[PDB]
């Protein structure tokens, strides 16, 4: 039916519908540590088998307002000590299992919000399967999506200089993950022991469009004031102006291909597969 | 996965990884 | 099941338990256990040589570290399958390190 | 061999390298996560520390 | 409500308009008319059933074909030198010229007049010589509108 | 058990329903109906033999076709203004109309009298004008629908 | 062995049983029956030989396609209520409603009589209205059985 | 039409034989052992070519009986100073070569069961050219594949309780290979050394099949009894209880995705992908 | 339509044509150089950018003159302190840009000629932007292609055997590169610094070939006297005999998969899909 | 990327790659 | 592969590895 | 894969000295 992710008070529900034969969940059960002895003098390996296993649930699935959106994005980012609890609407599974965000990934949560679509959300989740009772942690962070409820364009300032990204093919992509919780191994348990830390996460925007109109000022003004400048320990804000809801961020392009400009055989215009953002200090 | 001498030197962290939201 | 939560008749004994199996290292700290530890390296050797021991534990707000001042009474316990604890290793700590 | 100590005998076979004898144990090394019991047999030498 | 009525397909007029000016393209000699607006509908279903749970609508298009016999200058010159210009050649730009295009057309016995209007209708291709012996030349135009701005019963 | 009978095409009555009032949506002057439930079968074999173990379905939908000869604004409007609303435009929203549809049919003997009731039909295309020159404009309708909620005898 | 000889096409007499109770599921009025056998064959080529090496079948079922023009509300609401059920909506259920299927067929001058039998035959598909304007409705069948059980001489 | 592998009295022809336009034979041709430099004052660098190439062989055909699929696995799989002979049906080639499974793979023979197939299997073999006369080794150790003549469902036991893997859609795979062995450069001589080692070998039975019926107790049965126990140094028995000749093997599933359960849109039931398991110490 | 890539005197232009709506001219802009911070107690990281962005141009496009094609690589894999200057037709890029053949790659310049195809050359460029004023370097070295008025076929010579390659389905590929340059990370400034080293450059020639008479002997001359002998500090003399103007080269197949002999069921002959070879010392 | 006790043991060399000539 | 101050801390072990049976 | 040998050996430089800490200095 409807699949349901909750911490204490907040709860929210992910629909789990797709196209045809798709493959809404995956359950993969794992013992990465079992020990397979890598020689000796049998045909066969010894093996010891003494500790807890993985269990991972990839959910896919579509949601109907990006509110709710937002409010996924909190919940799988926030640091707390209250017991993330899945509730899998399929048999096999109990009612309720005890979850972290994907065990050392950065996305354990994309969110898409595709060109030519409205108030229709792609969502991936996945999820570690963790003990109940061993959800151990000191700190408390919650994580807020910044939103406002203009219509305005998607603004990069840097450097005192505006662009705005063109409308045209405009997809976006959100990533959410907490890289630095750790899942850790227990001597008799099914499950793992879930260290919760409230430290540093993943948070990335990655936008596509096609740049029509007045292309070398938009490119050069990006190019300029973002890619040969130096931008300090600052970095670009990135504000939504209320598409999807969202508001203002602190960003910067990371890595050794953030952005790329595309230019195809036969056409009049470039394309930017991707231009990806990587959220910045700003929570003070 | 790395060895000195047949000897791994990999430290047998009991840290899980799982698979990435899938995209 | 657990006391209280079977309705008599309701349930087989000790279910849903089974067999202990797999090697079981318990770190004792001046007689109370330490129950996040993911490692442990013992070391015993002829004279020339140091017998020592390396725990491995996780940690939160540095809560466990102050367990573990030097000087300190440490015991290692081993059990393998549904043998009986033997204590393997008894020693002071010299060393206490927590990192990143 | 979580009742072996130093100074005790074990019997040791390994057909790959022709190895057939009952030896001393120097040392014992017992890891858990690897899960191994590393046997120094006959004398434990040292390298930088001796 | 209105009873469901008979069309007769040669009661139509069609008319082509300029968005910037609201001023006519010379356009006459139909056969054919096909106007169909369409989404591309998401059927979605669920984990553990057989059965469909949401269909939800994206990537609206108005479908645009029509079938004509007598040849434009001016839709013709109109389409080679897109918006707001008219051109004797093939042009190197990335604009194509938008068309507002309407059609009005009587019911069979008078019940009402349905009026469809389609916004910034464009052609991929253009047929400027179709002959063949023994016909007068038939031109197939194919293309996509961005939506419909009117369906309505516009009699008095 | 009833005996099979004969079913003459021109007897069948068609109406379509607002699935929230249960209410008619005016249609008329059909001329083609086909109205198939299917599944999607998965067919599945052993290790250590050629022929099948096991078939199961999946996927369901029911294909509605129609072709029809009048045109209903109110049918149009219903499409174009979405769940419980009627436009005269394109309306820029992810919900489609879903429709619920009956066909009741005599056979052609009175042995007896087929209603089939299908749930939550919806079409990807709505035909708007479908003129050809010297004919009266038919109309072709694709869709899908959730599922048959009747097929009974309902003589009595 | 018996000699080679025409077969008209109605003299055939299909019958359709329920596996469970092997009791007839009424099914009249056929107008065309196919019935094939099938595998899949691997054609095997070899390392420099430019022919065929061997050849192998490997997933075998009988492709049975059916037209007929009387309507059967066993057959219909049988195959709705998937195995050992009858009902009058969709179900929400992954099992097909297996069919056994025998067609008897004399031949044109008296030589033989054909009987040919097929166990579990299933259809991804059922139609349930198919009208056009001036016809009676006319119904297609296309499924895959898992095995021939017969195939006779079963004259006296 | 069939390639000979043999070694002494034991021999298992292999029919090179597949659909269409498929790859039969490749012969990969290297010199893994020159050293040509990084660096120097050149434009090009300056090399040197002093020790034995390498000479790869890979077969893919197809076997028309099981025993002769075991007896290719058990043949594959051994331990023996008897040179492993291949003979190619092919002129480019000379009579015999000699072979060792492939030098550093887990996978140097794949064995396919798939599903509707009867005395059917198809056969992936990766060798290595070796020396004739320089085979080297002590030990023999006599790889069998135990088998018996039944009718029964594969049956998986773990911890006193026994599952039964669906009929439907089953498919299996065992793979074979012998990473433990040394294929190593001798100087001035075309081919290498071969050091047959009575070390552990790799073998693994990959299950795929879906769950129709009893989902919950079938998948639960399984992923409670093998993957949410510990298993100790023992493992899983794993019997065929006939189908293919095969009879029962101890096993275990090792790493982080040897089981999937999969859930498709618009489906009643669960695809399992793979289920992986190891072959663990039995051989006395 | 033609871009100029140009070094003192040499000029190359190159037509930028491709079909249909195939990516004529990707650039990549990136800071390969941004501390982002790993850990840390807020929910978003700290981060730092203090030094050079990166600029990566990648060209498609054919070439209509073999004599072109190996100006450009002569131009590509020449060391010289000159700058090499680019200039892109179009308006999003400055008039000229400073350029390093990619920066740590052995593949900067691709030139196919395949099978047909008369006078078109098959064109892919990885550049690196610099500095213009950063380009420092102590020697010269002017790569010069052997080239040769003649008809004759590819001829390999190894330890007095000469082996001609097959004319059918014939297609040759050169590769070239400099991944022995330094280009290194200034702050303050917009593009690194470009260390021009009289050093090691990558050379390689691919060839693709069916094998269609005379099978055994071709193939066997070829494995025999290259493969399976030792060729010490000298290695195989590979003549083009004027095939696309092309002269003599010393050179030696290098790692594990420079060559394969592939059969294909149902199919009387041998594909070569490829023959590797890298261009060895021989400039005095 | 390899790290001792959560310290990186690669060195910060400020030498760029850019990607290889597509083929 | 791997380099302390360009060194190769890569052991020449003279050990073959060739490609795995297809699947 | 580039090495920083000042960090290898600044790293291991506990784990160096431990065996002859164990056996006194
Ligand atoms: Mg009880
Ligand atoms: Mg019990
Ligand atoms: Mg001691
Ligand atoms: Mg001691």
């Amino acid at each position: 039916v409807d699949a349901t992710l909750s911490r204490g008070g907040t709860s929210v529900d992910i629909p789990l519908v797709e196209e045809g034969g798709e493959i809404l969940l995956s359950s993969t059960f794992g013992k990465p540590e079992v020990n397979v002895r890598k020689s000796g003098g049998s045909l066969n390996p010894r093996v010891i088998d003494s500790w807890s296993g993985l269990q991972t649930f990839q959910l896919v699935g579509k949601l109907y307002d990006y509110s709710t959106s937002h409010q996924l994005a909190d919940l799988v980012k926030t640091a707390s000590t209250t017991p993330l609890e899945l509730q899998i609407p399929q048999d096999a599974y109990p009612d309720t299992v005890t979850v972290a965000p994907a065990a050392g990934q950065a996305s354990a949560l994309t969110l898409e919000y595709p060109a030519g679509r409205k108030d229709l959300v792609d969502v991936s989740l996945s999820l570690t399967r963790v003990d109940p009772n061993s959800v151990r942690g000191v700190g408390d962070q919650q994580a807020t999506t910044p939103t406002t409820t203009g219509t305005g364009p998607v603004e990069v300032t840097a450097g005192g200089t505006t662009v705005q990204l063109p409308s045209s093919g405009l997809s976006v992509e959100r990533t959410v993950g907490r890289p630095n919780d750790a899942v850790r191994r227990v001597p008799r348990q099914a499950d793992p022991r879930y260290e919760v830390k409230a430290k540093v996460t993943n948070d990335v925007f990655t936008f596509s469009f096609e740049t029509l109109d007045n292309i070398p000022a938009t490119l050069n003004a990006l190019t300029d004031n973002v890619f040969r400048e130096q931008l300090g320990r600052d970095g670009v804000t990135l504000d939504f102006n209320g598409l999807l809801g969202l508001g203002s961020v602190k960003a910067i392009p990371v890595g050794s291909s953030p952005f790329r400009q595309v230019h195809q055989a036969g056409r009049g215009w470039v394309t930017v597969p991707t231009l990806e953002f990587r959220r910045i200090y700003s929570n003070e | 996965n790395a060895t000195i001498d047949g000897r791994q030197i990999s430290e047998s962290t009991g840290r899980y990884r799982s698979d990435p939201s899938r995209r | 099941p657990q006391l209280g939560d079977s309705k008599l008749g309701e349930s087989q004994l000790g279910s849903p338990g089974t067999l202990k199996q797999g090697v079981e290292w318990t770190v004792v700290v001046d007689g109370e256990e330490q129950n996040n530890v993911w490692d442990v390296q013992v070391v015993d050797t002829a004279n020339p040589f140091g017998d020592y021991a390396v725990f491995k534990m996780d940690d939160r707000g540095g809560q466990a570290f102050e367990a573990y001042p030097r000087g300190t009474r440490v015991e290692a316990y081993v059990s393998e399958g549904t043998e009986p604890l033997d204590n393997r290793f008894t020693g002071y700590v010299v060393e206490r390190r927590e990192n990143e | 061999l979580y009742d072996a100590e130093p100074g005790d005998t074990i019997d040791i076979t390994i057909d790959p390298r022709g190895i057939d004898e009952e030896f001393v144990i120097a040392a014992i090394e017992y890891r858990w996560g690897v899960d191994e019991t590393i046997l120094t047999v006959v004398e434990k030498r040292g390298d930088v520390d001796d | 409500a209105t009873s469901p009525e008979g069309i007769w397909s040669n009661s139509g007029a069609l008319t082509f308009e300029d968005p910037a000016d609201d001023s006519e393209i010379l356009f006459a000699g139909v056969r054919d008319v096909t106007i169909t607006p369409a989404y591309e509908h998401a059927e979605l279903y669920t984990i553990d059933s057989t059965f469909r749970d949401e269909v939800k609508r994206y990537e609206h298009n108005v479908n645009v074909e029509i079938t004509y016999a007598k040849f434009s200058l001016e839709f013709a010159q109109e389409w080679l030198g897109g918006p707001g210009a008219t051109a004797t050649a093939s042009q190197d730009d990335s604009d194509p010229m938008k068309f507002n295009l309407e059609n009005v057309t009587p019911s069979a016995s008078g019940g009402f007049e349905r009026t469809t209007a389609v916004e910034n209708v464009v052609f991929p291709e253009l047929p400027l010589d179709s002959a063949t012996y023994g016909e007068y030349e038939e031109y197939s135009l194919t293309g996509s509108g961005r939506s419909v701005t009117n369906l309505a019963d516009t009699s008095g």
